[PDB]
RNA sequence: UGCCUGGUGUCUUGGGUGU
């Protein structure tokens, strides 16, 4: 919900994903490089607030221009036995060894967009042509050619 | 066998930016005007100020693919606590008797200042440094 | 549409050998082993078992691509030992370790049942 | 040389500590339990009538995820390895579901308890959907109102979680070693002090904390591993552990046989 | 009610707290020291009501770079959800329905009147930010 | 629309994705696209057996064929032929076989601004439905994997295939004639991981070194001696990186007048392909001129330079996979000691602006020549506020530790800059619309929440807060105005630039 | 004229045992059968098919 | 919608003005040709009858 | 209408939760505003 | 009775071995 | 639409706990306490029951298309 | 012996995707 669009690059099975000490594997891994240039801090704040809410069984209130601060959410998260900033010690799926860097980890609301690759893939060797110009027709639905 | 040998007293130990790497500066006890600036691994060979180190430089450990050393074989490194291997990338034939040798042990740098007579034999491609304490 | 069948991760075609061994002539007494329909589960186990043998001087493996289920392993032993014998010794040793682990777990489970 | 010490034991989860094994062996065991232990799950759905508000393939996907008792699945054969034409009793289990709502008011819930085993291997304890108790209704499958009926026939086959996640016997395998970070395998992010900003591990009391004057030990390796195995009920925890060990042994034995037959 | 032309002649307070006269996390209010005293005539009901329907879905829109808010406003109209409850009896040219919609854990107060809780268009995924294997660059 | 540019046959289009495990000049092609497209191969006595096998396999099995063309020009369709096995191929016939591995294909992304937007790759058939690119070529194409699509064109002749493989090939396009510097370099997490991996205090154990060495395709089978032999054999990251660099490469760079002892590990010195000191980052393996890539291309040629990308990427990606890297909300937070400094700096700047306002209102303000009193006043206020934001950002940046992830990404040059740190941590700053502060849209004020004739910094679009701290409604609206101006400016200037370039080309 | 074209068939061997399909191509000894279960079409030898008839399933003697 | 079209375009109509506060959404606008010309009412706005 | 049991239970839960929220959130806001005032 | 009816000193005896304004209790019907 | 059979992240079976969860919420228990009483420890499982919206109760209100 | 099929509007407009 913060303009962070992307496409699936590869799918790993349950046993190939990194896991935390309590066995939680992520559903989805995004690159750290998406954050600094675009400055979507709201993404990180939403992840932290959602983590606290799912731990405590509440729904976070992310209304803008309120008195919510990151430190209050961090205190709540620390009181529940997690690192206050949301980091987690995470293990490597392939070898089982600990990762040297801790991983920001939590639930976030994602939405699936209408643009799927199977509705865009198109190839043409030969096919219908226009009557006037005898050049390939236009359109993926009509088995057309590329300009 | 050994191309240089001396005993150094550590003047300064600088951790600075890093956690596992320390800069140590030492001067030879038997001969001043010989300086040693060196990078070491703290976790394997920790040092403190005013320590005494026996530093030896050799061009070979004898008495191309690397292999884990068999327990049966013996080499020059059996007498020391910290052995590194590096390449000499600068041999500054400086002033009348000011010679500087720069050696890089895979990014961990060493500079050895001294007279020509002491460091004449250190004009090699690769050097082992053997440190005892 | 272009998604491969999931059983191709572990079901071996008839014409594809499970285990192809080719020597590596760049260094003495080295072989390259190509495992088909295998992944990190067997590879890491074998690699870390072989790394402890005093007569094995180089062992490594890599998975070329996550979308293909195979890995290739490089093994290189001392002059006395043929690498394939070292691989067999590693397999047998891990089997014995697993056997004693199973026996001990069964004993403990019966005690704490 | 390897040792096992059990902390807690239950029908559905066991918490144990492995020691004197390599990290690779423990991780391979975890991976094998997660994705290579065979179980039994519904793999074909023949929909004879479905007038509910859910799509046919919606209900098929829901059915495939229902755990079935897979105790004697070793005796069972793989579908592709059975020479029988079509499916026999030795490579498939047939379950049937029939649900209907009577009366012109109210809503009927369709539970997994309504799945009735029709045919299967003789005297093998496989195929029955897992129930927590004798009075547990089970997984909610669908809902029906008046004049809506669901009548399906499902076939269960043997497979592994590599092919599809519905054949996975485990839910989540907690895995952990070196609570006090004596090996320095991780470097702790911090703002002021790394010691008081990081929560203690749940096994921190099982190992002595390092002494203030202790030096780093470069000769140490991870030696004790704490892991918890949770199952979905299709297999007991001890069965999952033992069958993971057996599967790993079979894989290694197959490799050994290939090597010996190569010459 | 006031329109765009009557607003020229009124003095509005942002919050009811503005009607009366050292933390590193909380935000800083305007000092407004140019005027010795103020005589407000109106007060905003709630400042977060300056947003539209699509921009009322973003959580913490004030912690974001504004072009990202615009991009999300654009992309929220392409998220598959449940457009209506009677999708079975409708014959539309296209229709996309998500199997298992979930309501967001971090919601906004304006989502109550957009029925986003009852017809949500997304799911809560466990997201990890990491350079794992180089396939997410 | 029909003579200068026309629709063409033998082409494909689909979404692109990234693959770290592809060579620089390789593209991953789905199986369905490979089956649909074709290349007419002339039957000779070097390939008649293989072509007969392809004809037998038919148009549905890969590798296969779609048509057989006789000498007279008649086409035999293999879908509708009941006696495909009863076809004997004569020399000189053509078989329209399927697309296969190592076939050169032209690859293109729109808009094609320069000649590096069309380059010829080598086909590799892969499952799933997306084109796959090595990530180093995403720079010349100006492409990323958030939904972009790219075009593929198949040559249909021996002459055209030779032209593509000898002129437009990706390795030949590494150095551009526009600025005589490389257009492809190490990017994104490979850049971040080569900075992290080549730090002075990165040591690697034997078992990981063996795996890292086996990953290098060009490795010669000799393991280098470890930097530390006793008590424990340890290799440094610089050694494993030097493994990937071809021998005979010399590179020297001085950063900030550093000495040969490099106390800060800056600068660079590569002797015979071995790194002596210096952290490898954007200044070395980036796309700038005089770096490692430019040196290798000038010295060894396009083939070795193309292999260099693969070697470096594979080693660094394995190391970073087994090490890890992340970013969190805790990385945008500065301690109270720095927050009080930032607050003091901002308050001092606001006091200075207030004094300037008083001086201008009492006719005590000096006038810049060539500018009116109002223009000079506005320029001075804008300069003061920009200096305020820069000072606060500098304080925040100096606060950050070495383990801060944002600082690591900025230092590596992979993503972000100093202004991003300043705005996320310290102060968003002054919002400018059309090069000036926020105008007085209402009657002598910017918003109905301010009194008339108010020139204070917060009344004309100075966002005092940071993104972490959150923006007040007025700052939110002003920042939205500035962002809207940016979007409009982009969407308008693009058409003017396109027209200018078309006129220049014509 | 390929009497088994456009007829419901069931697979008895291989990796698709017990899946219902419809025969689409009947060139010879390699039948193209679209599967009802996923949305795909696969080749299959004639020996692996069970052609539906008025009385149960019949092997490749239809 | 603002029917100014594409011919004779200018940046001023497309801009977000001060007087838009509270009446139209500052964030929601299309991309490309219609940026700024297409507006969305704020969540409490109305139109006089 | 003859609502189902689950819907009736959900309605009761919603009423209870609405009342509890209206009480507790207001109390917390009143507690916070006085502290912000006295600072 | 409830926790409120407990004596304040006895409430002080209830020590964990306050609500926050931004944690709502979930609903299902919303409003409008 | 209807409570998922398995938790997406780990795979715990949560499809048999919807009715018990509603019964617990009916008795006045808080959502966190209700989720704890069902032995849902990991927050990946807790989000499945906590954020589920039950839409089948709205689809069932339409008159069935057959009889 | 009963024997198998390739052929696809145009013009406007509108909403979108990637730069
Ligand atoms: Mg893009
Ligand atoms: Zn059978
Ligand atoms: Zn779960």
């Amino acid at each position: 919900r913060h303009g962070q669009k992307g496409t699936i690059g590869v799918t790993y099975r349950h046993e190939d994903m990194p896991f935390s000490a309590e066995g939680i594997v992520p559903d989805l891994i995004i690159n750290p490089h998406a954050i600094p240039s675009r400055m979507t801090v709201a993404h990180l704040i939403e992840c932290l607030l959602s983590k606290v809410g799912s731990i405590r069984g509440y729904e976070g209130d992310a209304t803008p221009f309120t008195d919510l601060t990151v430190d209050a959410v961090s205190n709540l998260l620390r009181d529940n036995g997690y690192q206050s900033r949301g980091f987690e010690v995470m293990y490597n799926g392939h070898t089982g060894k600990k990762l040297m860097a801790q991983v920001f980890f939590g639930p976030t609301y994602y939405q699936r967009l209408r643009h799927m690759v199977d509705d865009k893939i198109h190839a043409r060797a030969r096919g219908p042509v226009q009557v006037l110009t005898r050049q390939p027709v236009e359109g993926r639905s009509r088995d057309g050619g590329l300009r | 066998s050994a191309l240089f040998d001396d005993i150094f007293t550590v003047q300064t130990v600088d951790n600075g930016r890093y956690n596992k790497v320390s800069r140590i500066i030492g001067i030879s006890t038997t001969n001043s005007a010989i300086k040693l600036t060196l990078d070491i691994n703290n976790e394997m060979f920790p040092v403190s100020q005013d320590d005494s180190l026996t530093v030896t430089l050799a061009n070979s450990l004898s008495l191309k693919s690397w292999r884990p050393p068999k327990p049966t074989d013996k080499s020059l490194a059996d007498d020391y606590d910290y052995v590194m291997f590096g390449t000499v990338y600068k041999f500054e034939e400086g002033d009348e008797d000011k010679i500087k040798v720069y050696v890089s042990f895979g990014g961990l740098l060493m500079c050895l200042e001294g007279g020509y007579k002491s460091l004449a034999s250190l004009k090699q491609d690769n050097l082992y440094i053997l440190i005892r304490r | 549409m272009n998604a491969p069948d999931r059983f191709e991760l572990f079901i071996l075609p008839d014409d594809v050998p499970k285990l192809k061994i080719t020597p590596d002539s760049r260094v003495p007494n080295c072989i390259i082993i190509k495992f088909e329909r295998e992944d990190h589960t067997l590879a890491n186990l074998l690699r870390e078992e072989l790394a402890l043998y005093p007569d094995v001087t180089f062992v490594a493996y890599k998975v070329e691509h996550p979308l293909f289920a195979n890995f290739v392993m490089r093994l290189q032993t001392e002059e006395g030992t043929r690498p394939k014998q070292a691989l067999e010794r590693a397999c047998a040793s891990i089997i014995n370790k697993l056997k004693t682990l199973d026996h001990k777990f069964n004993e403990e489970w019966n005690i704490k049942n | 040389e390897p040792k096992v010490n059990i902390i807690n034991a239950q029908d559905d989860e066991v918490e144990l500590m492995l020691s004197d094994v390599n990290l690779s062996l423990a991780n391979s065991l975890r991976r094998t339990m997660l994705a290579e232990v065979p179980t039994l799950a519904i793999d074909l759905v023949e929909i004879k009538m479905n007038t509910s508000v859910l799509a046919d393939e919606f209900i098929s996907h829901r059915l495939g995820l229902i755990p079935l008792v897979s105790e004697d699945v070793e005796e069972m054969k793989y579908s592709r390895d059975c020479t029988c034409e079509d499916y026999c009793d030795e490579c498939s289990v047939v379950l049937e579901l029939s649900a209907r709502h009577e009366g012109e008011e109210g809503t009927t819930d369709v539970y997994s308890s309504s799945l009735i085993k029709v045919s299967g291997p003789g005297n093998l304890n496989v195929g029955e959907p897992v129930r927590r108790d004798d009075y547990d209704q089970g997984i909610l499958l669908c809902k029906l109102r008046n004049h809506q009926e669901l009548n399906i026939r499902c076939i269960a086959k043997k497979g592994i979680a590599k092919e599809h996640a519905k054949w996975s016997p485990c839910s989540a395998i907690a895995f952990e070693y070196d609570p006090h970070n004596k090996l320095k395998h991780t470097d702790f992010w911090f703002e002021v002090d790394a010691k008081k900003e990081w929560p203690d591990s749940k096994y921190a009391t099982w190992e002595e904390p390092p002494k203030p004057g202790e030096v780093f030990d470069y000769k140490a390796k991870p030696n004790r591993f704490y892991m918890t195995v949770e199952t979905t009920g299709s297999l007991k925890a001890n069965q999952v552990f033992s069958r993971g060990i057996k599967t790993l042994q079979e894989k290694l034995a197959n490799v050994l046989f290939e090597l010996e037959n190569s010459r | 009610y006031v329109d765009g032309e009557e607003e020229e002649t009124i003095m509005i307070a942002m919050t009811p707290e503005d009607l009366q006269t050292n933390d590193t996390a909380k935000r800083i209010k305007p000092e407004m020291s140019t005027s010795s005293h103020h005589t407000f005539t109106h007060c905003e009901i709630h400042p977060s009501m300056i947003l539209g329907v699509a921009a009322s879905i973003i959580p913490f829109p004030d912690h974001n770079q504004s072009p990202r808010n615009t991009y999300q406003s654009a992309m929220g109209k392409q998220a598959m959800g449940v457009f209506l409850t009677n999708y079975n009896v409708r014959m539309d040219t296209m229709a996309n329905i998500l199997y298992y919609p979930q309501k967001p854990l971090a919601k906004t107060q304006a989502m109550e009147y957009l029925k986003f809780r009852e017809l949500p268009a997304g799911q809560n995924a466990i997201v990890a930010i990491a350079c794992y294997s180089g396939y997410n660059q | 629309g029909n003579l200068m540019g026309k629709r063409v046959d033998f082409s494909a289009r689909t979404v692109i994705s990234g693959d770290p495990n592809l060579e620089l000049d390789q593209v991953g092609v789905p199986i369905s696209i490979a089956k649909t497209l074709s290349y007419p191969e002339t039957v000779t006595q070097y390939n008649i057996h293989r072509l007969t096998e392809y004809v037998r396999n038919g148009p549905n099995e890969h590798p296969g064929a779609k048509y057989v063309i006789r000498d007279n020009g008649d086409r035999i369709d293999l879908r509708y032929h009941k006696r495909a096995g009863d076809i004997v191929l004569q020399y000189g016939w053509k078989v329209e076989r399927h697309l296969m591995d190592d076939d050169p294909v032209l690859f293109n992304r729109q808009p094609s601004l320069h000649k590096m937007s069309m380059m010829a790759h080598r086909v590799k058939v892969m499952p799933y439905s997306t084109f796959r690119l090595n990530l180093s070529v995403t720079s010349p194409y100006n492409a990323d994997f958030d939904g972009d699509e790219m075009n593929l064109h198949v040559p249909q002749s021996e002459e055209t295939r030779a032209e593509l493989s000898q002129l437009c090939a990706v390795p030949l396009q590494i150095v551009s004639p526009q600025s005589n510097k490389p257009v492809m370099g190490i990017v994104q997490d490979t850049l971040c991981g080569v900075r992290k991996m080549t730090l002075r205090d990165t040591f690697i154990e034997y078992e990981q070194v063996m795996n890292m060495l086996f990953w290098v395709p060009s490795w010669d089978g000799v393991v280098p001696q470890p930097a530390i032999l006793k008590p424990k054999p340890l290799w440094t990251g610089k050694q494993l990186l030097s493994i990937a660099i071809p021998s005979g490469i010399h590179l020297q760079r001085t950063d900030g007048g550093n000495s040969l002892l490099s106390p800060k590990d800056n600068g660079m010195l590569i002797v015979d392909g071995k790194v002596m000191f210096g952290v490898v980052d954007k200044k070395t393996v980036g796309s700038g001129g005089g770096g490692l890539i430019h040196t290798v291309m000038r010295e060894k040629g396009p083939k070795i330079c193309a292999e260099l990308f693969g070697n470096i990427q594979k080693v660094v990606n394995y190391w970073l996979l087994h090490n890890g890297f992340s970013i969190g909300i805790g990385d945008a937070i500065a301690d109270a000691s720095t927050m009080k400094e930032i607050t003091h700096a901002i308050s001092s700047a606001k006091e200075q602006v207030q004094e300037i306002i008083y001086k201008a209102q009492h006719n005590e303000l000096e006038l810049k020549p060539g500018m009116t009193l109002r223009e000079s006043f506005e320029g001075e206020v804008s300069r003061t506020l920009n200096d305020a934001r820069d000072s606060a950002g500098r304080s925040a940046e100096m606060n950050l530790k070495d383990l801060n992830n944002v600082k690591q990404m900025v230092s590596a040059g992979s993503k972000g800059s100093f202004i991003n740190i300043a705005q996320m941590s310290a102060c968003v700053g002054q919002q400018m619309v059309e090069g000036k502060r926020i105008a007085f849209g209402f009657a002598d004020r910017s918003l109905p929440h301010f009194t008339k004739d108010d020139f204070s910094p917060e009344s004309k679009g100075f966002v005092e807060n940071s993104y972490l701290r959150g923006l007040t409604p007025q700052e939110f609206f002003f920042h939205a105005m500035a962002g809207r101006e940016g979007l409009i400016d982009t969407a308008v200037k693009t058409a003017e630039t396109g027209y200018i370039q078309r006129r220049l080309v014509k | 004229r390929d009497p088994t074209l456009n007829k419901t068939v069931k697979i008895r061997q291989g990796g698709y045992k017990g899946k219902i399909g419809i025969v689409k191509e009947a060139n010879g000894d390699r039948f193209r059968v679209e599967l009802h279960n996923p949305n795909k079409t696969i080749p299959i030898p004639c020996s692996f098919l069970l052609i539906e008839s008025t009385h149960g399933w019949v092997p490749y003697e239809d | 919608n603002t029917p100014i079209g594409r011919d004779g375009k200018l940046a001023k109509p497309r801009q977000l003005h001060n007087t838009h506060w509270g009446l139209v959404c500052p964030a929601e606008t299309p991309e490309g040709q219609a940026c700024g010309l297409v507006k969305n009412l704020s969540l409490l706005s109305g139109i006089s009858i | 209408v003859v609502a189902s049991k689950a819907s009736s239970s959900m309605l009761k839960i919603d009423q209870r939760n609405k009342k509890l929220n209206n009480r507790f959130i207001r109390k917390a806001e009143m507690a916070a505003v006085e502290k912000r005032k006295l600072r | 009775l409830a926790i409120e009816n407990l004596h304040p000193d006895d409430r002080l005896l209830l020590v964990d071995p306050s609500p926050v304004f931004f944690l709502r209790r979930p609903q299902y019907v919303s409003d409008g | 639409m209807i409570i998922p059979v398995r938790c997406f992240s780990c795979g715990k079976v949560v499809g048999d706990k919807w009715d018990a969860y509603l019964r617990l919420l009916e008795e006045g228990k808080q959502e966190g306490d209700a989720l704890d009483e069902l032995k849902l420890k990991r927050y990946c499982c807790r989000r499945m029951v906590l954020t589920h919206v039950d839409l089948i109760e709205k689809f069932l209100r339409y008159n069935p298309l057959e009889k």
